[PDB]
């Protein structure tokens, strides 16, 4: 039912992208700290786009 | 111990000991003979 | 051997510097007795909720509010002193309690007294469990200094933690329990018939039917539908009909909002992980402009002192407390409880002379830290350092401020007195000879009562009524509140306010500034923070150290906080308190005589003291008999201070000297020697009871007065 | 040795003596530094065996009554899920030769003597063989090590007999408990989120796999 809506892929993408540009055991020492702070902030990046959007 | 009968011996708990069983008796004879201005006795 | 062991002994009890010169001891002392001061307030809490429950009217005031004084306190009928028991309504009789403590039971939602008595409980309990952590904490399992030094880890855990989820603990209580209890009560339900809190948990048709929202579940949360969720999270604004006080929805709104604002601002500092900025390299990069090097070298100092972080720390509350008093009468935040003239008085009086009192302590700590743990050596810091250097032009520059000032806020009403007496009122400071209005507050006000609907588009009313242009609001046939006017009476005030301020300020300033050394005395550092003079050389040398400054500017803030209550007292019993009739009158309990009688000195002295204090002296005989005993034993004691503030130390030593000998006479000397109280002794027992007077005799005016009208 | 998120400050003290040590520690609880009052490597240790031996006791016992209850051995009156047999009276309660407040003052007085006499050991090594109790004191004496005090009492199949063979049997019981406080964990959570016993919920989710998950709950 709400796979596949724009609040779906628009936190999706500011997940990922976030995600992306924070990395750029593991090869280059991402440390897990490091993965759940960006996808935290891709979380409020995302969550403050789809209330903007949502409004107009 | 002998420190718990020290310390119970100093002025400040001696002195409040006192000053509590006065107001007490005080106030028992307060309660027992009211409103009291002479002695009838 | 003599007397003055007995009074060093007190004196000293709490100085653990003085003790030992170990850093981790002070600190495992300061942490035990952080948790002792912790159980005491739990103990208090668990008094105040017990006596609440067992001795108090609480029911029959929750059934009729507006009409029923809340009492919690009984009196034993022995030297016939239960004339203190009036008749408070309710079938009851007791003293009436001024605490506001039944209008914060009424909003957390509770009904009845068996949960008072639960929570008096817990509270017993959670003293109990804090002595005992105090006690281990200090016996058994002591921390280590780097335990205590790791400010990056403590920041982080009492913002996230304690402030954030204290908040959404809070919020998730007032929407579950408050919201549909307060909706029930404001309905006219009686209160014996309301469900119990449980009730709206297990059953969810119930909470459904006053919010369908409720029936969504926590879908629409996930979902980011946040609209669903309005009906009980709003920005409406504006006092609420029925009761008076804020929305309680927007207050549960207002409570996640601050939730999540803390809980995200909690992740800023660096700890084991490695990510978060350092608060040192904060500190060391920073260099604005003008700085120049930078604030380079105040970390050690901040994590090796513990009196510097005690005088910020009390600054800082002490602002903090004031704020709370002004923000609270303006905004109020519990169901009836503007309608109800007593509790508002004595919340804003409180809360004023606290804050007052911490103030007072910070620059008394500042001092003590700049007389002890200065050192340019290895702790060199260069803002110190510079302020250090110029220390001549900051204390001449504030000291013209208030010789300004002060000449041109009390001459304008000397002015206006000796017009008056000379039969020319034409020639005065007021409304209808000279103006003075206060263009930038009235300006305020105006873009504040126009703010919403153009630059605040989400709310529908103003965020408080005193900016004019918002409509009365009536509870039960009282005023809660209305636009406050503005005139040429107000001016002069804020100004006496500023000057009274401002020398207070430089008082505590200059005696910061110059406890290491002077002019006078190069080498004032080696005597130490707390001594008396040194001698009667270079024409005189009395009270030079930073204790007797702070001892001055405790009389400076005592004066400006007293002309701070007054104005609020007058202001708002002629301005805004009273009553209204039926067809929508209102009269004011004093009628508006503010405007014209508050701009003379004369004014203060008939319209205010003499007119207003006639409950007090005529309270004989009747329920409120406390309240003229205490009026006149306060002055006795106020009187009794001028004894050690007048007089010296000799002249009472030689009068122990004459009654030793007749003491003598008769086999009855002592060994431990008579003393007479010390140079600095004398002073400290004099402003004790100074302050205890005048601050009594005002309470008992203010409370006496309030409750009667 | 396999390392399981392994930490460079976490190596520094766990060597391996431990069993069943595989270096993981992000908090670093059990750091040597600043050790006092219940937070000691020691008594760290000793927690965590003592729990994985009542964890491993509880799993299976919360689960047998429902596990024979469905094939016909016990009446169904005593088939009963777990927080159904008197342990919260509001849930429901069933009718023992006792009502549940003697029964908790039975337990609490031979438990009680029970881990006195542990913890009594725990403090002071060996005195627990010293004093005349009933004629038992022999085999109470304990081998020096709190958590394995051997003996005829406590081991009377005689396993063990080389180093190897308890070391490899010492592994395997700190992984059985392990997965024991994982399997109560789950236990006390799926019986406060669906309301019905956990051998339902696994016979629910074979029924419809595709239906009877997380999500639909
Ligand atoms: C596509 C990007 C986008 C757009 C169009 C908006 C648009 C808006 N945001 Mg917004 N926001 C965004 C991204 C965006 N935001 C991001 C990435 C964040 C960080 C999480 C925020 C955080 C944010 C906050 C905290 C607030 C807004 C608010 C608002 C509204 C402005 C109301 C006002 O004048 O104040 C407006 C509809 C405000 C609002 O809704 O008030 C009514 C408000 O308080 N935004
Ligand atoms: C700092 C907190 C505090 C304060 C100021 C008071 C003050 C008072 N309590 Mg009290 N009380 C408290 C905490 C407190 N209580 C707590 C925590 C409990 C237990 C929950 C009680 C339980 C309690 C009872 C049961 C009674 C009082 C009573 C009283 C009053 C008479 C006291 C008396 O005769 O003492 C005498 C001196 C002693 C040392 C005792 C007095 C106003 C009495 C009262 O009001 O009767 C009319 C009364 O009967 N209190
Ligand atoms: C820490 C605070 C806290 C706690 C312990 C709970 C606890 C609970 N909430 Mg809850 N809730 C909270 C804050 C909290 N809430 C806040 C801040 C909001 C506003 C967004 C909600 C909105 C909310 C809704 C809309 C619902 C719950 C429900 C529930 C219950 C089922 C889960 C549970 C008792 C559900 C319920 O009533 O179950 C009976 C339900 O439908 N809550
Ligand atoms: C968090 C608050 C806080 C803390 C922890 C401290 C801590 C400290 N202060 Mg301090 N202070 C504070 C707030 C605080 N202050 C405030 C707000 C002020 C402004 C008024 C001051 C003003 C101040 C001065 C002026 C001095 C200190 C000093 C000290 C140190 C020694 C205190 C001592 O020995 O007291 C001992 C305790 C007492 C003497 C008890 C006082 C009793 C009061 C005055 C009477 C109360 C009457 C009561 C209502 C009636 C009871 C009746 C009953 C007896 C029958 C200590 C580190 C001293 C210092 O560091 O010198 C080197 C010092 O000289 N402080
Ligand atoms: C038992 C001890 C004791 C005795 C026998 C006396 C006797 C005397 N005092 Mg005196 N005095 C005492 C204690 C005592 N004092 C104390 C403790 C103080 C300090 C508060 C004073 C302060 C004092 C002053 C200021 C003056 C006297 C004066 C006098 C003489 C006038 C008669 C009189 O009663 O004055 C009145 C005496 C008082 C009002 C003192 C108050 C009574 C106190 C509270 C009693 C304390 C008893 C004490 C607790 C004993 C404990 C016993 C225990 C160990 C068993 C008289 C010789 C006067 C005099 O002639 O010049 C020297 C005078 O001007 N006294
Ligand atoms: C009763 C619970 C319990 C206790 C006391 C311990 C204790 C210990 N474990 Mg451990 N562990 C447990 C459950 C427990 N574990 C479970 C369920 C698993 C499976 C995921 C593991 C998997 C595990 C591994 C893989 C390793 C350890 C290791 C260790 C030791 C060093 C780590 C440390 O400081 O932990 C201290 C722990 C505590 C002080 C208490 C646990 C945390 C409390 C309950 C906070 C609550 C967390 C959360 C809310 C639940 C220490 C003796 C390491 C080691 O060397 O072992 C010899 C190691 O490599 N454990
Ligand atoms: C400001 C309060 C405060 C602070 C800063 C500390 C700080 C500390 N305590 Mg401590 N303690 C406190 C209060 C406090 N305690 C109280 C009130 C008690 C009760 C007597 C204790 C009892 C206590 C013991 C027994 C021990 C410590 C220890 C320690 C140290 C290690 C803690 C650690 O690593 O985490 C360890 C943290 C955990 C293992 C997690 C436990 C989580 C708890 C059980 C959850 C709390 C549930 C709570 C009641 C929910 C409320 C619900 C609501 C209805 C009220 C640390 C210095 C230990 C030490 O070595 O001292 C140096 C130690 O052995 N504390
Ligand atoms: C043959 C398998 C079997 C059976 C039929 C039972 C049956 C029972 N056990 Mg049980 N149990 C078993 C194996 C079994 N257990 C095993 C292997 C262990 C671990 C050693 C336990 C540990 C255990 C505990 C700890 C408790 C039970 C309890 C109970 C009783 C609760 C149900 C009721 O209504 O009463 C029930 C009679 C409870 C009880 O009250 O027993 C009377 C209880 O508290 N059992
Ligand atoms: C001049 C108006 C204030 C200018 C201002 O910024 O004040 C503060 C400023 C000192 O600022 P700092 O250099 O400490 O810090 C600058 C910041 O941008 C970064 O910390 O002082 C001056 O520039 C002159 C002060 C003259 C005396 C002012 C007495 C009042
Ligand atoms: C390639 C690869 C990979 C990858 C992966 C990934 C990349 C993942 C990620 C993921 C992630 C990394 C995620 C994260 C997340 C996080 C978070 C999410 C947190 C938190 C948050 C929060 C808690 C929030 C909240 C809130 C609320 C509730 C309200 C308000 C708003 C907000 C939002 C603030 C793998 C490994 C597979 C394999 C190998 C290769
Ligand atoms: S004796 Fe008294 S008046 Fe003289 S210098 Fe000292 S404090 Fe001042």
């Amino acid at each position: 039912d709400f796979i596949g809506s724009s609040t779906n892929l628009i936190m999706v993408t500011s997940t990922t992208l976030m995600l992306f540009a924070g990395r750029f055991g593991d090869p280059a020492g991402f440390t897990l700290a490091d993965t759940l702070a960006c996808g935290t902030v891709g979380h409020i990046i995302g969550v403050g786009v789809v209330l903007g959007l949502k409004n107009i | 111990m002998r420190d718990l009968k020290t310390y119970l011996s100093v002025a400040p708990v001696l002195s409040t000991l006192w000053f509590g069983s006065l107001a007490g008796l005080l106030i028992e004879i307060n309660r027992l003979f009211p409103d009291a201005l002479t002695f009838p006795f | 051997d003599t007397t003055t062991w007995i009074w060093n002994l007190h004196a000293d009890a709490h100085d653990f510097d003085s003790h030992t010169s170990d850093l981790e001891e002070i600190s495992r002392k300061v942490f035990s007795a952080h948790f002792g001061q912790l159980s005491i307030i739990f103990l208090w809490l668990s008094g105040m909720y017990f006596h609440g429950a067992r001795f108090s009217n609480y029911e029959a005031w929750l059934s009729d509010p507006t009409h029923i004084g809340p009492s919690a306190q009984v009196v034993w009928p022995i030297v016939g002193q239960e004339i203190l028991n009036g008749d408070v309504g309710g079938g009851f009789r007791g003293i009436q309690i001024t605490s506001g403590f039944f209008q914060i039971w009424r909003a957390s939602g509770i009904t009845s007294e068996l949960q008072l008595y639960c929570t008096a409980i817990g509270a017993l309990v959670f003293a109990a469990l804090m002595l005992f952590a105090g006690w281990f904490h200090y016996h058994k399992a002591a921390p280590k200094l780097a335990w205590f030094q790791d400010v990056e880890s403590m920041l982080n855990h009492h913002l996230a933690g304690l402030l954030g989820l204290g908040s959404l603990s809070w919020a998730g209580h007032q929407v579950h329990v408050s919201l549909p209890i307060n909706q029930f009560l404001n309905a006219g339900v009686d209160p014996k018939e309301i469900p119990l809190p449980h009730e709206f948990i297990l059953n969810r048709d119930l909470l459904a039917q006053l919010y369908p929202s409720f029936a969504e579940g926590a879908t629409p949360f996930f979902t980011l539908n946040w609209s669903k969720y309005s009906e009980f999270l709003t920005f409406r604004g504006g006092l609420d009909p029925v009761t008076g006080g804020l929305w309680l929805t927007d207050i549960a709104h207002h409570h996640l909002a601050i939730a999540i604002l803390f809980l995200i601002a909690g992740h800023m500092y660096r700890t084991n992980w490695g990510i978060g900025h350092g608060i040192k390299d904060i500190l060391e990069a920073h260099k604005g402009p003008f700085t120049g090097q930078g604030h380079k070298g105040l970390y050690e100092i901040l994590t090796t002192s513990w009196h510097a972080q005690l005088s910020l720390n009390l600054a800082m509350l002490g602002s903090l407390t004031i704020i709370v008093a002004h923000h609270m009468y303006s905004m109020p935040p519990y169901p009836y409880l503007a309608t109800d003239y007593a509790t508002q008085l004595s919340l804003f009086t409180h809360h004023m002379w606290i804050g007052g009192f911490l103030i007072v302590g910070a620059a008394a700590h500042a001092a003590i830290f700049m007389v002890r743990d200065y050192d340019p050596t290895n702790r060199y810091n260069d803002l110190l350092d510079r302020v250090l250097r110029h220390r001549d032009a900051i204390i001449s520059h504030l000291n013209w401020v208030c010789i300004f000032l002060g000449f041109h806020s009390f001459g304008l009403y000397i002015h206006n007195d000796t017009m008056s007496a000379l039969g020319r009122p034409q020639d005065m400071f007021s409304d209808t000879a000279i103006q003075l209005q206060p263009v930038f507050a009235q300006w305020i006000q105006n873009t504040h009562a126009l703010a919403p609907g153009v630059t605040a588009p989400g709310e529908t009313a103003s965020t408080s009524l005193t900016w004019g242009g918002g409509e009365l609001v009536a509870v039960g046939g009282k005023v809660a509140l209305l636009p406050i006017p503005l005139g040429t009476a107000d001016f002069l005030v804020h100004h006496i306010h500023a000057f009274t301020i401002h020398v207070t300020v430089l008082i505590l300033l200059k005696g910061v500034l110059f406890a290491r050394s002077s002019r006078l005395i190069p080498d004032k550092a080696n005597l130490g923070f707390r001594f008396p003079c040194d001698g009667p050389g270079r024409g005189g040398t009395c009270q030079v150290s930073a204790w007797d400054h702070v001892f001055l500017g405790l009389f400076w803030m005592y004066n400006a906080i007293s002309v701070v209550i007054f104005h609020f007292s007058w202001k708002m019993q002629s301005d805004v308190w009273g009553s209204i009739s039926d067809q929508g009158v209102v009269t004011h309990i004093t009628g508006g005589n503010f405007a014209q009688s508050s701009i003379t000195i004369n004014g203060w002295l008939r319209d205010f003291l003499w007119a207003q204090a006639s409950q007090v002296i005529q309270s004989y005989g009747s329920s409120l008999s406390a309240y003229g005993l205490f009026f006149l034993g306060a002055h006795f004691v106020w009187a009794f201070s001028l004894m050690f503030l007048f007089s010296g130390r000799g002249y009472w030593q030689e009068l122990i000297e004459s009654i030793v000998w007749a003491h003598n006479k008769l086999k009855v000397a002592p060994a431990t020697q008579p003393r007479a109280l010390s140079i600095i002794q004398g002073r400290a027992v004099g402003v004790t009871h100074y302050l205890l007077g005048g601050i009594a005799t005002t309470w008992a005016f203010f409370l006496a007065r309030i409750i009667a009208v | 040795r396999p390392l399981w998120f392994a930490s460079s400050q976490s190596l520094s003290y766990l060597d391996g003596s431990l069993p069943g040590d595989y270096g993981f520690d992000p908090l670093g609880l059990s750091d040597p530094e600043g050790t006092g009052g219940f937070i000691e490597p020691r008594w760290l240790a000793y927690g965590e065996i003592i729990n994985g031996r009542f964890a491993m006791l509880g799993a299976a016992g919360a689960i047998a009554p429902e596990i024979l209850g469905k094939a016909g051995l016990i009446p169904a009156e005593t088939a009963l899920p777990w927080f159904q047999t008197g342990v919260i009276p509001p849930a429901g309660t069933y009718t023992y030769w006792a009502d549940n407040y003697t029964l908790f003052v039975l337990e609490m007085a031979l438990m009680g003597f029970a881990e006195h006499r542990r913890l009594q050991d725990w403090y002071n090594p060996g005195s627990m063989g010293k004093q005349y109790f009933l004629g038992l004191e022999k085999g109470l004496a304990g081998s020096g090590n709190p958590a394995y005090p051997g003996g005829p009492f406590f081991n009377p199949l005689g396993f063990g007999k080389d180093e190897k063979s308890l070391k490899e049997l010492k592994l395997k019981e700190v992984k059985n408990g392990r997965l024991a406080m994982l399997a109560i964990l789950g236990y006390f959570i799926q019986g406060l989120v669906t309301g019905v016993g956990p051998y339902q919920n696994l016979l629910d989710h074979l029924a419809d796999p595709v239906n009877n998950n997380v999500l639909t709950s």
